[PDB]
RNA sequence: GAACUGGCGAUGCGGGAUGAACCGAACGUAGAGUUAAGGUGCCGGAAUACACGCUCAUCAGACACCACAAAAGGUGUUAGU
RNA sequence: UUUGCUCCACACAAUAUAGAUGGAUACGAAUAAGGCGUCCUUGUGGCGUCGCUGAACCAUAGCAGGCUAGCAACGGUGCACUUGGCGGAAAGGCCUUGGGUGCUUGCUGGCGAAUUGCAAUGUCAUUUUGCGUGGGGAUAAAUCAUUUGUAUACGACUUAGA
């Protein structure tokens, strides 16, 4: 069909932070028509891509992924924590990326 | 805080080889928990008699619940506050289907209308008013008439979403 | 306070009906038809038995009562404009010159013309409004008459010529020359 | 949602608006805002005009043309309101403003586009009924924007046009509803209705 | 001749006025105004629908058009009673404002088969309404 | 210029926009969890939360240290004697 | 001024992406009111119905979507070719007419898929640019130097010169 998604889509808000310190390691992430943590609950361990492209094909392609996880909830409108093998870039603040269904408890 | 109980607390002198057996003074406090209540009891027998709480004992709390929670009653309230240059006594009257609750209204008011925190008033009295023609306020006596019904115009949906397709309306 | 419901009622006349969407009211009556837009008070209109109008006002403070008391006495003056209508008498007061009133045409237009205020070179001109007949009476003596079926147009009409007369650089304790209004009735008033 | 949203700015509060905005674009969202003549301010109109004028008169001592700008269109008015709600120094919120476009009226291709509200943000849902309001054409004109009248002009043949559009549409769904009907009590319906739809 | 008014009809906060809960334990069930507290603050009882009789806030509820006949103060047994008595259950059932949300529920029920199935049916109902729908 | 104590000096860290001394808390290198003081429209991480009231200012108000205001007065409006 | 320049189409190569991954799905007004349908005597009209969120509506099935046989209706969609009409606020889009040409999951069949080995975006978009191919199109200027003085510190300006 014209749809072949199999992902959730999600934007990349910013690091976790403090007013004047932010902590790359942790990045905030809003899901698509989650508002609650309670909903944001499912989400919880849920496999995390943030899909680019560049000019340089490396191991047979110009497009690279940055492979992360769902690791908690945050905040009381359905926003949630997410860990990276490699912390996002930062300019990516608003960019989108991909929650997958994978790992799967239904 | 808001969410009051009433309390009984009875508490005597302790007792002493010339006077076994004091007198068990027994009061109603309004408070959130036990131990506030233990304590506005001290306080207010260390106002009134020539005790403290070393020199004293309480001997029983017991939570009082209302009779009727499900009835609608006038509550009369008397109480005593201070005000920034001075000491007042006042008299209101709140519609309510507790005590509690009408003492929590009661403190909401005082703190809206007076700036008056719970440190600086004293609940003299909470009597319900028996019968209609004695409700003294109008604002409590325009809610007393028969068949009284009143619309709520201007009704304002709260929405979920950031984004709307639809030109909200206030009918109700 | 917020009293639960403040409500007044307005009478119609026989001849007189009254069509009140949402707050724009018209009145027509054997005089003619008036307008007015009413959507700065929040207040509500019901029809009863085609004689009454109640106007209400739910939850309201003391100045939300005030105002529908407001409305209430505005709906009730279109409704006497279009009955008996208003009728606004003024007089020439002067000292030494006497006060020349008249009515001139610029290009389409009236306008109420005052010459010799206190000896003046100047000419006032007042507009005339719509709906306003001005007319001088006879058989007393400098007496100008505006009539109308809105009291507002004819009470600011003569507002307006009282206000171009105003003594200046003197004591108006002395110098009490002017146009002033002496009645303010209804042209057919029995 | 959709890539573009389009926000008609006709009865809502200027600074909630500003900020549903703001947010919106730091979270990558494109917007383009129409009709901000018609913007709402709460308060009355002498008294925003009062707070323009202090505005106004905050400059730069020895060269004027290095201070404060002040932008008299209702569509700068909101603009300048979003930034100080953006951290518009920095590239991510020069990236965020590249993210938004405001515009008096309905140009094109816009004018043919669906707008959206936002609720948070609209005055009849907001300021208690009574309370005084400014409106934004009204109060740029007093400060010294020009287009007031040619705004109005543009909006009223627009709205012609887009009335003769509504009526071919409201007739195209008359008897797209009829046929519809037509549809029901019949078997695929009643399957439909049960299963929910 | 006949002056016209606008009614500007509201549902009246009234003993006997039916409300439908959005938020708390109950969350979406039907409920009877028994008595008036204040502006804000009324006392309702929903016996049938299994609602607790509680002093709630406006804010809480919201009112629906049904009514029905109660005296003020009303106990729960005889609030039951003519709840019964007045058959408000299926009147409210009736309305398309039950209906919109039984069919909100039904939708958020459905399987992947299900869904499927709502697919292949809709195309088939579209196949003919195009078809009338050209041919008229 | 003295008294007691706690501090700064000799000290970073979170908060008070900013600041030696205030609040919180004192510091090896990291991970995770939870908090303090302070906050949660947007800048800015976090409820355009919930609840009862009050206020409309043609010079509103908006958190201690702290970046001031008084005598006096008002059928503004609210409660009360 | 090197067979230079420009537009169209397809072929390759490079370049990057503030961040596609079913659809930005068009009345205007009011909110102490409105929308829609219907009828009449056409109104600030009567009657009915609706909202209480887009949790909608539309799209949605097929080797990332293959090959093939029919049934039923003459509908739905894509592509060029089209007949016009409208749109200047930044129109650059909207509404159309008529055939052709594919697809159709509206309904019944038949064949294919595997081993990417239990997952690895698993590559399906679109700015820009250059080098090629084959088809149209057009055939200048500015600056320096000289010159004027309505200009002028120098630049600049303003004039003139096959
Ligand atoms: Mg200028
Ligand atoms: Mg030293
Ligand atoms: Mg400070
Ligand atoms: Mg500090
Ligand atoms: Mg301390
Ligand atoms: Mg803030
Ligand atoms: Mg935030």
């Amino acid at each position: 069909a014209e749809s072949h998604r199999l992902y959730v889509k999600g934007k990349h808000l910013s690091y976790q932070r403090s007013k004047r310190v932010n902590n790359p390691n942790v990045s905030l992430i809003k899901i698509e028509g989650v508002a609650t943590p309670q909903d944001a609950q499912f989400y919880l361990g849920k496999r995390i891509a943030y899909v680019y492209r560049a000019s340089k094909e490396v191991r047979g392609s110009k497009i690279r992924v940055m492979w992360g996880k769902v690791t908690r909830t945050h905040g009381n409108s359905g926003v949630v924590r997410a860990t990276f093998r490699n912390n996002l870039p930062a300019k990516t603040f608003g960019a989108s990326v991909r929650i997958f269904l994978y790992p799967s408890n239904i | 805080m808001a969410h009051f109980k009433e309390y009984q607390v009875i508490g005597r002198r302790l007792p002493t080889e010339s006077v076994p057996e004091p007198k068990l003074f027994r009061m109603r406090i309004f408070a959130s928990n036990e131990v506030i209540a233990k304590s506005r009891y001290w306080y207010f027998l260390q106002k009134l008699h020539k005790v403290k709480k070393a020199s004293g004992e309480i001997v029983s709390i017991n939570q009082i619940n209302e009779a009727h929670p499900t009835k609608v009653k006038n509550f009369g309230v008397w109480v005593r506050y201070d005000s920034r240059s001075g000491t007042h006594n006042m008299y209101k009257e709140i519609r309510d289907v507790s005590r509690v609750a009408a003492v929590e209204t009661l403190y909401q008011d005082m703190a809206a209308r007076h700036r008056a925190r719970f440190r600086s008033i004293h609940i003299l009295k909470v009597a319900e008013i028996e019968k209609t023609a004695d409700v003294k306020r109008q604002y409590v006596k325009q809610f007393l008439t028969k068949d009284l019904k009143f619309p709520l115009p201007h009704r304002v949906q709260k929405s979920t979403k950031t984004f709307s397709y639809k030109r909200p309306s206030t009918f109700y | 306070m917020k009293y639960i419901q403040t409500e007044q009622q307005i009478e119609v006349p026989e001849g007189v009906t009254v069509s009140i969407k949402s707050r724009i009211v018209k009145v027509v009556g054997p005089r003619g038809t008036l307008t007015k837009n009413l959507k700065h008070i929040d207040v509500t209109f019901t029809k009863v038995n085609n004689q009454l109008i109640k106007v209400a006002v739910h939850n309201g403070g003391r100045k939300h009562v005030a105002a529908l008391r407001t409305v209430k006495s505005l709906v009730d003056n279109m409704i006497t404009g279009v009955t008996k209508g208003y009728k606004y008498k003024m007089r020439y007061v002067y000292a030494h010159f006497p006060i020349n009133v008249n009515i001139v045409e610029k290009d389409g237009a009236k306008f109420i013309e005052v010459r010799n205020f206190l000896g003046d070179k100047k000419i006032r001109n007042v507009p005339v409004r719509d709906g306003v007949t001005i007319e001088f009476s006879t058989n007393v003596k400098d007496e100008i008459v505006l009539s109308g079926n809105s009291v507002e147009d004819v009470s600011q009409n003569a507002a307006d010529l009282q206000q171009i007369c105003r003594v200046r650089n003197k004591d108006i304790r002395k110098f009490l020359d002017g146009i002033y209004v002496s009645h303010k009735g209804f042209i057919t008033e029995d | 949602v959709e890539p573009v949203v389009v926000i008609d700015g006709k009865g809502h509060l200027v600074g909630r608006l500003a900020s549903v905005v703001a947010k919106q674009l730091l979270n990558g969202q494109k917007i383009v805002v129409v009709r901000a003549e018609e913007l709402n301010i709460s308060g009355e109109f002498f008294r925003n005009k009062l707070k323009y004028h202090d505005f106004l008169r905050k400059a730069t001592a020895f060269n004027k043309t290095r201070g404060p700008f002040h932008f008299r269109a209702p569509s700068r008015i909101f603009y300048k309101a979003l930034r100080g709600m953006v951290s518009h120094k920095t590239a991510r919120g020069k990236a965020a403003l590249e993210r938004l476009k405001v515009f008096e009226g309905i140009p094109p291709p816009y004018d043919k586009k669906k707008r959206v509200v936002v609720p948070q943000a609209l005055r009849v849902l907001r300021l208690k009924p009574g309370r005084k309001y400014t409106t934004l054409g009204k109060l740029s004109t007093s400060v010294g924007w020009k287009y007031e009248d040619v705004v109005a002009k543009l909006e009223a043949k627009r709205k012609v046009s887009s009335a003769e559009y509504y009526a071919k549409k409201r007739a195209f769904t008359k008897k797209v509803a009829s046929a519809n009907a037509t549809a029901a009590e019949s078997d695929v319906a009643k399957q439909l209705a049960a299963l929910g739809y | 001749t006949d002056s016209i008014v606008k009614a500007s009809n509201w549902r009246l906060v009234e003993v006997g006025r039916v409300v439908l809960i959005k938020k708390g334990q109950s969350a979406g069930k039907l409920a009877a105004i028994v008595e008036i507290i204040d502006q804000k603050k009324v006392l309702i009882d929903g016996p049938k629908a299994g609602v607790p009789r509680q002093a709630i806030n406006l804010g809480q509820v919201v009112l629906t058009p049904l009514t029905f006949a109660l005296p003020r103060g009303a106990r729960t047994a005889t609030v039951s009673k003519k709840w019964a008595a007045a058959a408000v259950c299926e009147k409210w059932a009736a309305s398309s404002w039950a209906k919109k949300i039984a069919q909100r529920e039904r939708r958020a029920a459905l399987t992947d088969f299900e869904r499927f199935q709502v697919m292949v049916l809709r195309k088939q109902k579209r196949y003919t309404v195009k078809k009338a729908l050209a041919k008229a």
